């Protein structure tokens, strides 16, 4: 017995007893978050406490069988998977410390009050109602209260209790091995054992800092075009060179610009392709919006989202009856069963974040056909990376025409296309900035680069510097607003959610080819192309089996990240925003402040 | 007289795989037009005898093999397609000559939290022959350290239960099985 073949008989009793431990343990889990209930959180603990527990068992056994010495490059990857020590190394109620302060986490966002003065009844949570005042009030004095009641609030609270997730997740830094919480969630990129491919952790940060710059030009540009457009409607408050306020952005946080179309728009008399005014006037429940999308894919050739998706998904919001999580996720249970769980709302955004969960759907079903572990996409950015390739797709102005949402006289006009692009680039080239920033700042922290006095102060000069987005009031380090968004509190990667963005692009300039579409990317429609949606699920199904770099390669022509193809999607926008902003001032000031006067 | 094919289709309960019920079906007269245009079954292929020919044609003896598995391995009871159940499990003579009939179980063999009462052996020192029905529960010693009979290193139970929960998608649900042949009982 070869000691591979005594590493596959092991990994064989894993698949079978660790698909149904997973199923249960992830069937609780969507359970508790369905009917939010003391009794389902329980369920979902216990038997999410036998998942870990039948995970440290096999774990310690898969380090019996060495790394070495096995050849079958599936073999070794399954092998590391399991043989990763992972959080069991901090002793006993050391873990139970950090589950029971994630767990707080979980019910702080979910309970967290702000309350309005004026009547002490009328307390708010971050549900859509928050929510709702950063993205359509413009009083400066309304947004300012949300922004500041919350991380005052609710965000100090947190500040002790991210004060010590550092310090105890950093407790596994050198106990499995890697030097800091940021190496580990580096590792997902990490490929090894193959030459030519092998992509070290260190390589992310230097791959990352250089696309960055390249992305500046536009972004400078956005900032300085939103400037002009927020000064006029909010006079005093904006200077002409000052960082942008937080609050005045779309999100609690910023992280999309999406919602400032409306005040940014740039002609304003062609037809809107926001069309949340017309699906209102089309009456699109939230059955219509994602059985349009189920339409989509089958038609470029994955079937149809099987009964048990639409059987037990849920896709609309349950009412008072039933407390449930709202935030967009596309769930994958193992076992055949397939579901996605998204508060949906008749709106444009919940239109194109349909779209997206959805082709991850059918990403989790194309790799179906995989060993238990290799089927996870072959790294974080993809998994985000293949939904948002058709999101770009469903927006398209001639895709929008097919939908039944833009009237059948489709103005092809130069301006339209600049009004497709500029509420595009609002969504996907102002994360970005806010991506890196963040991350940068979670990364510098694990390694210990800023101390707990000087933290959060350093993260608004940050902020102030990358993204160009300043605060309205000054905030003690006993303040916690990096804590305010729901990845930071849940201990979610973030930079995930931008090497998906470059990705978006490269990939969709290899479909378009492969449909043969005479023109620029942005009038790229993947429909009814049955040989670009045969290029995606023939890569689909590779998940992790192959390395990242190597599947990028037989997908798009580059091994690696390259920010290219994001360029010329965007090329006629950068050369038009150049053109208008001559006479405004490019860039911003890192000392001007809105609190100074 | 009316083969007794009901108590073998509408049966309460259907035996695991890896101890496939047999019940012999002898010197009794046997409507199979019922089977083949029930319209309940899925999967109806029969390899060696076109059901229309076998409709009068007499017989020397019956029996049916009746089992309960996944619908993903319902392509392995099959001449020749490998795979882990007609491998360790239930192998046809890929000479056979006779039926096999599968429907889904889902509505009666699953239940919330999921049914794990059927087996299936997952490891067997050398592949089964043709309709040998294998129910040694010895520990399949996988390297160099002998098991003893107990679990262990490189020492699994050869026998793992099935998982069904109603939620699970098709090609996870409980699929139930009746294998007919026929040797060489009239219609
Ligand atoms: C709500 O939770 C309770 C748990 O006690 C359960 O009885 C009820 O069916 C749940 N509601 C659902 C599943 O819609
Ligand atoms: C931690 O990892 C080491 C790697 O050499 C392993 O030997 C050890 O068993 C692991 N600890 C466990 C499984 O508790
Ligand atoms: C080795 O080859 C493939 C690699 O994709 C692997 O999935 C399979 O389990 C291995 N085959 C055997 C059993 O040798
Ligand atoms: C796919 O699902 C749609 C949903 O209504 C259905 O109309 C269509 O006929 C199905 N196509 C198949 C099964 O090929
Ligand atoms: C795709 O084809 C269908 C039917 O041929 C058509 O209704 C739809 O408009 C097409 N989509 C396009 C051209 O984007
Ligand atoms: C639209 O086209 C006109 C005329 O060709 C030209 O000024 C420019 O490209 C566009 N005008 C805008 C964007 O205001
Ligand atoms: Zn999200």
């Amino acid at each position: 017995s070869t000691i591979e073949e005594q590493a596959k008989t092991f990994l064989d009793k894993f698949n079978h007893e660790a698909e149904d431990l997973f199923y249960q343990s992830s069937l609780a889990s969507w359970n508790y978050n369905t009917n939010i209930t003391e009794e389902n959180v329980q369920n979902m603990n216990n038997a999410g406490d036998k998942w870990s527990a039948f995970l440290k068992e096999q774990s310690t056994f898969a380090q019996y069988y060495p790394l070495q010495e096995i050849q079958n490059l599936t073999v070794k990857l399954q092998l590391q998977a399991l043989q990763q020590n992972g959080s069991s190394v901090l002793s006993e109620d050391k873990s139970k410390r950090l589950n029971t302060i994630l767990n707080t986490m979980s019910t702080i966002y979910s309970t967290g009050k702000v309350c309005n003065p004026d009547n002490p009844q009328e307390c708010l949570l971050l549900e859509p109602g928050l929510n709702e005042i950063m993205a359509n009030s413009l009083d400066y004095n309304e947004r300012l209260w949300a922004w500041e009641s919350w991380r005052s609030e609710v965000g100090k609270q947190l500040r002790p209790l991210y004060e010590e997730y550092v310090v105890l997740k950093n407790e596994m830094a050198r106990a499995n091995h890697y030097e800091d919480y940021g190496d580990y969630w580096r590792g997902d990129y990490e490929v090894n054992g193959v030459d030519g491919y092998d992509y070290s952790r260190g390589q992310l940060i230097e791959d990352v800092e250089h696309t960055f710059e390249e992305i500046k030009p536009l972004y400078e540009h956005l900032h300085a075009y939103v400037r002009a457009k927020l000064m006029n409607a909010y006079p005093s408050y904006i200077s002409p060179i000052g960082c942008l306020p937080a609050h005045l952005l779309g999100d609690m946080w910023g992280r999309f610009w999406t919602n400032l179309y409306s005040l940014t728009v740039p002609f304003g008399q062609k037809p809107n392709i926001d069309v949340t005014d017309a699906m209102v006037d089309q009456a699109w429940d939230a059955q219509r919006i994602f059985k349009e999308a189920e339409k989509f894919f089958v038609s470029v050739g994955l079937p149809n989202m099987t009964y048990g998706f639409w059987e037990n998904s849920m896709l609309t919001d349950p009412g008072n009856v039933q407390k449930a999580v709202c935030h967009p996720t596309a769930w994958d249970l193992g076992k055949g069963d397939f579901r996605i769980l998204m508060c949906t709302k008749v709106t444009m955004d919940d239109f194109l974040t349909a779209h997206a969960e959805m082709g991850a759907i059918q990403y989790d079903m194309a790799y179906a056909a995989q060993p238990f572990l290799l089927r996870n996409g072959a790294n974080e950015g993809f998994h985000e990376a293949v939904g948002e390739i058709m999101s770009l797709s469903a927006a398209t102005p001639k895709h929008l025409k097919s939908i039944g949402l833009l009237s059948p006289d489709f103005q092809e006009d130069n301006e339209t296309e600049i009004n497709f692009l500029l509420k595009q680039a609002l969504t996907i080239v102002g994360t970005l900035p806010f991506t890196y920033m963040l991350e940068k700042w979670r990364w510098m922290v694990f390694k210990g680069e800023i101390p707990k006095d000087q933290w959060m102060k350093k993260w608004w000069e940050m902020k102030r510097e990358i993204v160009g987005v300043v605060e309205p009031v000054p905030h003690d380090e006993t303040y916690c607003d990096p804590a305010s968004l729901f990845h930071v509190s849940n201990d979610y990667s973030f930079i995930r959610y931008y090497t998906r963005t470059l990705y978006q692009f490269q990939f969709q300039e290899a479909l378009c080819q492969a449909a043969k579409h005479e023109g620029p990317l942005h009038k790229c429609d993947i429909s009814n192309s049955t040989e670009a949606g045969q290029k995606l699920f023939n890569m689909l199904r590779l998940g992790k089996s192959e390395p990242w770099t190597l599947a990028l390669e037989n997908v798009v022509g580059a091994k690696n990240m390259n920010v290219r193809p994001l360029l010329n999607y965007f090329e006629p926008l950068f050369t038009w925003l150049k053109d208008q902003n001559k006479n405004s001032f490019v860039g911003w000031s890192t000392d001007w402040s809105p609190y100074a006067d | 007289n009316l083969c007794p094919f009901g108590e073998v289709f509408n049966a309460t309960r259907f035996a695991s795989v890896y101890a496939w019920n047999r019940k012999r079906i002898s010197n009794c007269v046997a409507d199979y037009s019922v089977l083949y245009n029930s319209a309940s079954f899925s999967t109806f292929k029969c390899y060696g005898v076109s059901p229309t020919k076998l409709n009068d044609l007499c017989f020397t003896n019956v029996y049916a093999d009746s089992f309960v598995i996944r619908g993903d391995e319902v392509r392995q009871i099959a001449p020749g397609q490998t795979g882990k159940i007609a491998d360790y499990n239930y192998k046809l003579p890929d000479d056979f000559t006779g039926c096999v009939i599968a429907w889904n179980s889902n509505n009666l063999d699953s239940k919330v939290g999921g049914n794990y009462n059927y087996l299936y052996r997952l490891f067997r020192k050398s592949n089964l022959k043709p309709f040998e029905r294998d129910i040694s529960t010895e520990i399949y010693q996988a390297g160099s350290t002998p098991c003893n009979g107990v679990e262990g290193f490189n020492c699994y139970f050869p026998l793992q239960s099935y998982g069904f929960q109603p939620t699970n998608g098709v090609g996870y649900q409980p699929y139930r099985v009746v294998v007919l042949s026929f040797e060489l009982v009239c219609g």
